[PDB]
DNA sequence: TTTT
């Protein structure tokens, strides 16, 4: 049973570097090229480079020369990349895959990836505001969770119980801060009859906010 | 070097129906001792991608027969012969020699009927106002197919500056998309106009879906 | 045979 686990989210700053890790496990680790893949967040997949462990010997692609190393602890049956000069560019997960040798010759073993954020914001805590219906059997309200950082938050109505209906669409940066937003469809009956809440948590700054949402 | 041509970029199929996505090489990829590292791999989106086809034609261990893979040279195709809901995701050729090279990616995504969205427009919190900020969003659920253009006015002029767009996933239920259009101005700014204009342009209407409101 |  081959496993290749790969180290932790990394969250870095411009400039600096960051050393990831991809512990190789179920085969002889020296016998094989383990090759580095580059995935910038909804984008495709790029090759960065390959060592072949036994002979530490590497190959590159020309954009990653001089940017991305590939090391190997063959004692720890450990590969290793350090990725220097982080500029926004360089946020995206990283994936170590062993390419096959007999029979297979492709690359039949991936790690789960790296996610590495490169960003010079520092924690800070969302603002949420509460979307009510401009002053139809259905009223679509909405949240809006503006200025926050780092990923993620998490976003709940009625702390669970309004499942249906609902729609967070994806956290976007604006300017080295997230927002996100999210709307829920309910019958004209529902609200303002009844109460709905928007609920908030964002774990790095150690906040819950609850957010009712209240006509104009 | 050596490019490598996906098409299509999106590929929209009902489940059961076939499936044929194609690759080209900018140039003949065939290795000096005569054999073709041409690969297949699908990426369901927050997993590692997984090997689907080696060496232009041959399935991995594991893959359903339902995979097949051919071509010769400059041109290569992956057909699937029957559409599972396992096998929706994005999928990535990739040249295994010289340099390896990833296709750009085809991702096969879950063909419906047309569905005109349904928009909502949200005037700025008072608690944002309070704080000097001004975000008006605009919410667009529930259409079909994704392609869609949303222009912000003001007073009747259009504003293309403070505007932030998110897109959801296509629908796991429903198979439609939504997404999220917010413009951010300053408290001084929105108050200094009167109209708030968000519209739609979609396939499923001839004129532009429009949601405005005056703040007075 | 792959990582020329
Ligand atoms: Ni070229």
């Amino acid at each position: 049973e081959v496993q290749l686990q790969q180290s932790g989210t990394v969250l870095a700053r411009p400039g600096a570097s960051v050393k990831m890790s991809c512990k190789a496990s179920g085969y002889s680790f020296t016998s094989f090229w383990m090759h580095w893949v580059k995935q910038r967040p909804g984008q495709g997949l790029e090759w960065i480079g390959t060592i072949y462990p036994g002979n530490s010997d590497t190959s590159y692609n020309q954009k990653f020369k001089g940017k991305a190393k590939l090391t190997a602890v063959t004692s720890a049956s450990t590969a290793y990349m350090e990725v220097s000069s982080l500029t926004n560019e360089d946020s995206a997960v990283y994936y170590c895959t062993r390419r096959s040798g007999y029979k297979y010759y492709a690359l039949d073993y991936w790690g789960q990836g790296t996610s590495v954020t490169v960003s010079s914001a520092k924690t800070t805590a969302p603002s949420v505001y509460p979307l009510a219906p401009v002053c139809g059997s259905s009223v679509t309200l909405g949240c809006l969770v503006k200025g926050y950082f780092p990923e993620p938050v998490t976003l709940t109505w009625n702390s669970g119980s309004l499942s249906s209906g609902v729609h967070t669409f994806p956290a976007v940066l604006q300017s080295d801060l997230y927002t996100l937003s999210s709307s829920v469809t309910v019958t004209s009956s529902t609200w303002p009859s009844q109460s709905i809440t928007c609920n908030v948590a964002h774990p790095a700054s150690s906040t819950k906010v609850d957010k009712k949402i209240e006509p104009r | 070097d050596v490019l490598m041509t996906q098409t299509p970029l999106s590929l929209p199929v009902s489940l059961g129906d076939q499936a044929s996505i194609s690759c080209r090489s900018s140039q003949s990829i065939v290795h000096s001792n005569g054999n073709t590292y041409l690969e297949w791999y699908l990426q369901k989106p927050g997993q590692s991608p997984k090997l689907l086809i080696y060496k232009v034609s041959n399935r991995f261990s594991g893959v359903p027969d339902r995979f097949s893979g051919s071509g010769s040279g400059t041109d290569f195709t992956l057909k699937i012969s029957r559409v599972e809901a396992e096998d929706l995701g994005v999928y990535y050729c990739f040249q295994g020699s010289l340099v390896p090279t990833f296709g750009g990616g085809t991702k096969l995504e879950i063909k419906r009927a047309d569905a005109a969205p349904t928009v909502s427009i949200f005037p700025p919190s008072s608690e944002q106002l309070t704080s000097g900020g001004a975000s008006v969003v605009c919410f667009l659920n529930n259409f079909y197919p994704k392609d869609i253009n949303v222009k912000w006015k003001i007073d009747g002029s259009e504003r293309q500056n403070g505007v932030l767009n998110s897109w959801t996933d296509q629908d796991s239920k429903d198979s439609t998309y939504s997404m999220s259009s917010t413009l951010t101005l300053t408290k001084d700014e929105y108050e200094r106009h009167n109209s708030y204009t968000c519209e739609a342009t979609h396939k499923t209407s001839t004129s532009p879906i429009v949601k405005s409101f005056n703040r007075n």
